[PDB]
């Protein structure tokens, strides 16, 4: 399964995203492969092993 | 995310995780060689001109299936190429109905929301399924065009400085259909179309493993792209990339070549017709069709 | 001819540079297509393709499989592609909870239809049946494509890894105590001649013996019953000709110690084979035995 | 009286090192030996790590 945390803590390129309908339309109505979704601030990414 | 008033519900921060994977699909074609043909290609019975007539015939069979089998490699990997286009593009119904109701919801739709959806969906399936015939009024053809152009959402990569022309202002599209449709629009919207030279990238891109990349793809089985980059920006306490490993695989020179374009509101797109690929070849083309109703 | 010619060690096939290597020197012309390397160049087994609808296609994506012609007495198809595993099925010799098992696996319209032509018509089944070989590829689709060598071993393009070839648990049969070094296998095919209808058995044989009257005189003291059978249908039944209690036929040779046991997945079941590591492959036709 | 180590050993993780920890979950020691001596071709490293 994806590894989520190391797409958070790695470098990222700044993109100007483009969805035609609303992110939560497009992700809610299964328009990607894979989808993870959080709240609030998730501390998962913080626990290195 | 927006501040709320009194009695209404927060809206708490999120964040979203999306990833998109790949897919092959190889192409494949046969040559044959007589057995007659590799004798002679490396023999020589008393040198006689008869025999080195037949040397030269062998070669020159032997050239003329390479060269054969090379175009037809570049031929299919067009044809694979459209195919992929045509698999993942949706009518055009389905996507104004997208566009005209792309505020309509915030969330997963409601019960009614597509059942708008249907009736949009429904009602432009009957209204335009036969553009051409139907009708051939310059302004209404130029807006469905316009239409069709901004419909389509940007790419993720974008290169300023291929397929661009003199006039510099950059192609956003290409825009490609059988030969006689497209002669019946350059008639008809001569007055938007424009010829030009464009200036393209002359070779492919290449893309090569890091002796880093090497070993991970030992040890783990996964290669990161670009690892010294990410390692010395991670090192160094910067969170953002300059550039990304596909679109710095790209190719440095770019050559012109002569190409027609149309205006479309501030958007240049090309047109092609692909009937130099399927001349005289067993193979239909995919931008002819069939199709049924009941 | 000269005594120089006659010295002369023959050429490297490795060392000569190819046709097409020869022609675009000879022009000193480029080409895009890699060539200075031709693949399968130096395969010596002998491979064929072979067509198969989507629904026999099942346990034969993985490797190994042993694939036989069966005729359908129809002109439509005319021939049909099956493995041993859908023999499996017909085969008395297999055991209840197994038969399930590869039952529920073949629920397909052409794997049902395979059995409706087997057990239709008058003739024995060794009659109906024609053995190709052990198949290593697999392309899915509604039509898939097999290839399958008949006479050499088993391996990928580089020959980076070697094929076994699987056989079900309840088909497998051995006759001696201590292998010998070198085994030879065999495929045999017995019937048991009761009442109503003949009950066929089926079997692969890993054996070292190679003289044809030796393994006979094995096999008629293992299939004494069956032979029995025969003869009390030839007395009691007459006006029906039955023929042959048995045929064998060779397919294939490999080492003792290359003989594992393994375990086949295929949609989250488990079925249980014989694996025979170094296969390579050998056909025979069909010899008959009372 | 015999000669002993005067301080305890000091081991710690390269850069590459942290880049494979966050994104495969693993590490290898002394990364950049391996490399090198992988793509010089040479069998055998000096000491473990």
């Amino acid at each position: 399964m994806e590894n989520w945390s190391a797409l958070e803590l790695l470098p990222k390129v700044g993109i100007p995203t483009d969805f035609l309908t609303h992110v939560k339309t497009s992700a809610g109505e299964e328009m990607f492969e894979a989808l993870r979704i959080y709240y609030g601030d998730d501390p998962e990414r913080y626990n290195i092993h | 995310r927006v501040a709320s008033g009194a009695g209404l519900p927060t809206s708490r921060q999120t964040t979203i995780m999306v990833t998109k994977y790949s897919e092959k699909s190889p192409i494949t074609i046969p040559f044959e060689l007589s057995a007659a043909c590799l004798t002679y290609l490396r023999e020589t019975f008393e040198g006689t001109i008869l025999d080195k007539i037949l040397n030269v015939e062998a070669m020159h069979t032997v050239l003329r299936a390479l060269k054969n089998t090379a175009d037809a490699m570049e031929r299919g990997l067009i044809h694979s190429f459209l195919q992929t286009l045509l698999r993942k593009a949706p009518p055009y119904f389905v996507v104004q109905t997208l566009v005209e109701n792309a505020t309509l919801a915030r969330q997963a739709l409601n019960r009614i929301q597509r059942s708008n959806i249907l009736q949009s969906f429904k009602a432009k399936m009957l209204a335009t399924l036969f553009l051409l015939n139907r009708t051939r009024d310059r302004d209404y053809v130029l807006k469905f065009l316009t239409r069709l152009a901004e419909a389509a959402t940007d790419s993720i990569l974008d290169n300023p400085t291929t397929y661009t022309t003199s006039s510099g202002a950059k192609i956003s599209g290409v825009m490609v259909s059988t030969a006689n449709v497209m002669q019946i629009i350059m008639s008809l919207l001569s007055s938007h179309i424009t010829k030009e030279t464009v200036s393209a990238p002359a070779t492919y891109g290449n893309f090569v493993l890091s002796p880093e990349n090497a070993v991970t793809a030992i040890s783990y089985h996964s290669i990161l792209a670009d690892f010294n980059s990410y390692k010395a920006h991670l090192t160094s306490g910067q969170p953002h990339l300059p550039n990304d490993s596909l679109s710095q695989a790209g190719a440095h020179s770019l050559t012109p070549l002569s190409m027609d374009v149309i205006r479309l509101g501030e958007k240049t797109v090309i047109m092609e017709n692909l009937r130099r690929v399927y001349k005289n070849t067993d193979t239909k083309d995919p931008l002819e069709r069939n199709v049924d109703l009941t | 001819m000269d005594a120089r010619a006659v010295a002369k060690r023959p050429r490297d096939p490795a060392d000569e540079d190819n046709e097409l290597v020869t022609a675009l020197k000879a022009k000193r012309e480029v080409n895009t297509i890699s060539v200075r390397y031709l693949y399968h160049a130096d395969h010596q087994a002998l491979t064929a393709r072979f067509f198969v609808p989507e629904g026999l296609v099942e346990f034969e994506a993985q490797p190994g499989a042993l694939l036989i012609r069966m005729e359908t007495g129809c002109d439509s198809p005319r021939h049909l592609y099956i493995s041993l595993y859908l023999l499996g099925i017909r085969a008395s010799n297999v055991s209840a909870s197994t038969r399930c098992l590869l039952e529920s696996v073949y629920t397909a319209s052409a794997a049902r239809a395979a059995l409706q032509w087997l057990d239709l018509g008058p003739h024995l089944l060794h009659r109906r049946l024609e053995t190709l070989g052990c198949v290593k590829t697999v392309s899915l689709g509604i039509t898939s494509l097999l290839t399958c060598v008949m006479r050499g071993y088993l391996y990928n393009t580089l020959k980076t890894e070697v094929f076994a070839l699987m056989i079900p648990k309840d088909m497998y049969l051995t006759w001696e105590e201590t292998r010998g070094r070198l085994q030879y296998v065999y495929l045999i095919i017995v019937y048991d001649y009761d009442g109503p209808e003949t009950r066929p058995g089926i079997y692969v044989l890993t054996s070292s013996i190679a003289h044809w009257q030796t393994l006979v005189d094995v096999a008629r003291g293992k299939f004494a019953r069956e032979r029995c059978s025969f003869v009390n249908r030839r007395i009691t039944r007459p006006r029906q000709i039955p023929l042959c209690t048995g045929v064998i036929q060779k397919l294939g040779w490999c080492l003792a110690d290359d003989i594992h046991t393994s375990f086949l997945v295929h949609k989250e079941l488990k079925l249980s084979v014989v694996r025979l590591d170094n296969f390579s492959v050998e056909l025979g036709d069909f010899r008959e035995f009372v």
